[PDB]
Parts: structure tokens; sequence; C-alpha cells
């Protein structure tokens, strides 16, 4: 199966005093496993899964003095980034840095990416390739300009292709009990009545991991998509994922719609 | 680039009156970070209310899931108030137990 590591990096300036903000959350596939938060008292790179609580204080004080490495990383890139727009002082910007690898059913290297975003819109982001960067702006070019001489692409060629996976493995067999564990939706279904001539059906799928879900809905066997509303796959809150997608029906004709879930912990369900 | 908040209103598990259970209020596709979002029980704001850590996905807008346990009643309306610099007024959207 096809799995990934990711960090994604936020960082907002409070111009009026101090520091900027910076968040840092760790995740591995829909699992957030570490967090650093600057306005948190320990100061930390903390746990947030059971399974990397095994880590010995070598990591947590690597974790944490690599994480403050780059907040103020993106300390320094703020007021770049506002030279290179020409900004003024008082306002805020959101820098926001994304990376990791996705290792495939081999459990070796697929994909690796590094992006990087300012106030909403591409900066400038590596290529699929690991050896170029797509700038998408003149200023993110002077960075391109930069990067390409410094030779910062082949500095991460290697952690993406190398520290990356061989972590996201560790993280994999230290956490099998549920990383490696689907749970496939527990579906249900409701009937709602709208009018006395009209009904809703909405077609419930619960409890599952990963959060790709497929909902579809079918008339007489063929797909039906006209008077579907359907909904952004939600977070449970506890570690899964719920979705449902819903159906108006003419009353007496429910027996013609039948929903059609799609998961990868499930032979297709109907 | 200023993307608008969407939320949803929902427990944790199918809601029958009188067990505990959890509200949660999903704020997703929004660019500031700042937002400010609350629970209010019976227009009342809930203390006592968590929120995940502030993540992005892949157009780079934000989204957080802000939660509480409670116990759903017949008598007790639930909502989640949410404001941000896109929006003129906060918006309160109601929790509906079959949605």
């Amino acid at each position: 199966g096809s799995h990934s590591m990711r960090y994604f990096f936020t960082s907002v300036s409070r111009p009026g005093r101090g520091e900027p903000r910076f968040i840092a959350v760790g995740y591995v596939d829909d699992t957030q496993f570490v967090r650093f938060d600057s306005d948190a008292a320990s100061q930390r790179m903390e746990p947030r899964a059971p399974w990397i609580e095994q880590e010995g204080p070598e990591y947590w004080d690597g974790e944490t003095r690599k994480v403050k490495a780059h907040s103020q990383t993106h300390r320094v890139d703020l007021g770049t980034l506002r030279g290179y727009y020409n900004q003024s002082e008082a306002g805020s910007h959101t820098v926001q840095r994304m990376y990791g690898c996705d290792v495939g059913s081999d459990w070796r290297f697929l994909r690796g990416y590094h992006q990087y975003a300012y106030d909403g819109k591409d900066y400038i982001a590596l290529k699929e390739d690991l050896r170029s960067w797509t700038a998408a702006d003149m200023a993110a070019q002077t960075t391109k300009h930069k990067w390409e001489a410094a030779h910062v692409a082949e500095q991460l060629r290697a952690y993406l292709e190398g520290t990356c996976v061989e972590w996201l493995r560790r993280y994999l067999e230290n956490g099998k009990e549920t990383l490696q564990r689907t749970d496939a939706p527990k579906t249900h279904m409701t009937h709602h009545a709208v009018s006395d001539h009209e009904a809703t059906l909405r077609c419930w799928a619960l409890s599952f991991y990963p959060a790709e879900i497929t909902l579809t809905w079918q008339r007489d066997g063929e797909d039906q998509t006209q008077d579907t509303e359907l909904v952004e796959t939600r977070p449970a809150g506890d570690g899964t994922f719920q979705k449902w997608a819903a159906v108006v029906v003419p009353s007496g004709q429910e027996q013609r719609y039948t929903c059609h879930v799609q998961h990868e912990g499930l032979p297709k369900p109907l | 680039i200023q993307r608008t908040p969407k939320i949803q209103v929902y427990s944790r598990h199918p809601a029958e009156n009188g067990k505990s259970n959890f509200l949660n209020c999903y704020v997703s596709g929004f660019h500031p970070s700042d937002i400010e979002v609350d629970l209010l029980k019976n227009g009342e704001r809930i203390e006592k209310v968590e929120h995940s850590d502030l993540s992005f996905s892949k157009d780079w807008s934000f989204y957080l899931l802000y939660y509480t346990e409670f116990t759903p009643t017949e008598k007790d309306e639930y909502a989640c108030r949410v404001n941000h610099v896109t929006l003129s007024q906060p918006k309160i959207v109601k929790w509906d137990r079959d949605m």
C-alpha cells in the first residue's frame, strides 16, 4: 500500500509586537503524530500519537532543535518576502512550507515534494523530478536563482529519498496496529420525507480510515448526479472520518436507488 | 488571497438523547488563518472547547476542528459561530442531527 509523511509549516507575522507565530504539524498518512506551536509553554516538538511516544529523548531534543531552526528561517523569510514584493511593515503575511515523500506498495520511494507559498498563493515548489524548481513569480525567480546556485534541490533529494523513507518505514513498523489498519466504513442510510411526494435518501459512511472514500448513488443501475447533495469528508475527531451523500427521490421509488461505497478497506459495497 | 471558511457542525457518533457524545465544528477552505470559532449551546458560548493543531490542505487553505463533549437532549440547541476577515458578520451554523 502507498504510505506517506508530510510536514505542514505555518508562519504568521505579528506586526504590532513580537515574533511571527509558528505551527509545525507532522502527519503519517491521515494521522497527525507531532506538533510544535510557538505560543506553547513546552517550546518543544510534542508527540501527538501513541506510537511515536516510544521515541527516546535523543529524538525529542533533536526534533525540537530542528523545528526551531525552521521557525527562525521563516522569520527571516517573512522579512525577505516583504522587500521582494515591497510591502508595508504593519500587516501580517503568512509563509507556508510543505514537504514530504510517498512510498509505494513495495515500501520503496515513490514521489517526493517540497513546496512553499506566501499569502495564499504558490511561491516556489520543487519539481516531481526533484532537479528543478517551478517559480511562480519574479520574486520567486530571485529565490530560484539563489537555490540553483546553492544546489538546494540536491540537498533535498537526499533527504526526500533517504531520511524521509527511512523514517516513514519505522513509523509504520512502530505503528503497525493503527497505521497499517484500514477501518472500512460502517454504512447505513436514512430516509427523510421533504414533502408528501419526495424523500431524501442519505447514504452515511462512518468510522473509516484512510479518509479517501467514494460515495456515489445510482438509479436503475446507472449513476446519478442530478439532485445529489454530498459533503466534504470530515474528521470525526477520534482518528476516523465520516461522509454522507444524499439524493432526492419520488416517494415510492426509493427501491431504484442504491448507494455505492468505494474504500481501500472494502471489496466494493452497494 | 483570502478565502471564506466552509463550516460543518456534527456529532462524532450518531446522536441519542441522554448519551454523552462529541460536537465537532470543522471549519475548512479559509485563508488567512486568523478565524474565531466558538461553539454556542443555547446561544451561550461554551468554554472547555478543544481544537486541532492548524494545518492546511493542497491549495494552501487552512482547516481546524473544534470540539466539545456534550449530551444531546430534545431541549438544547447547539451551534457553531465563526467569524473571519472575509465575513461581513459571523456565521452561526446550527447543529442538525440528521447531517
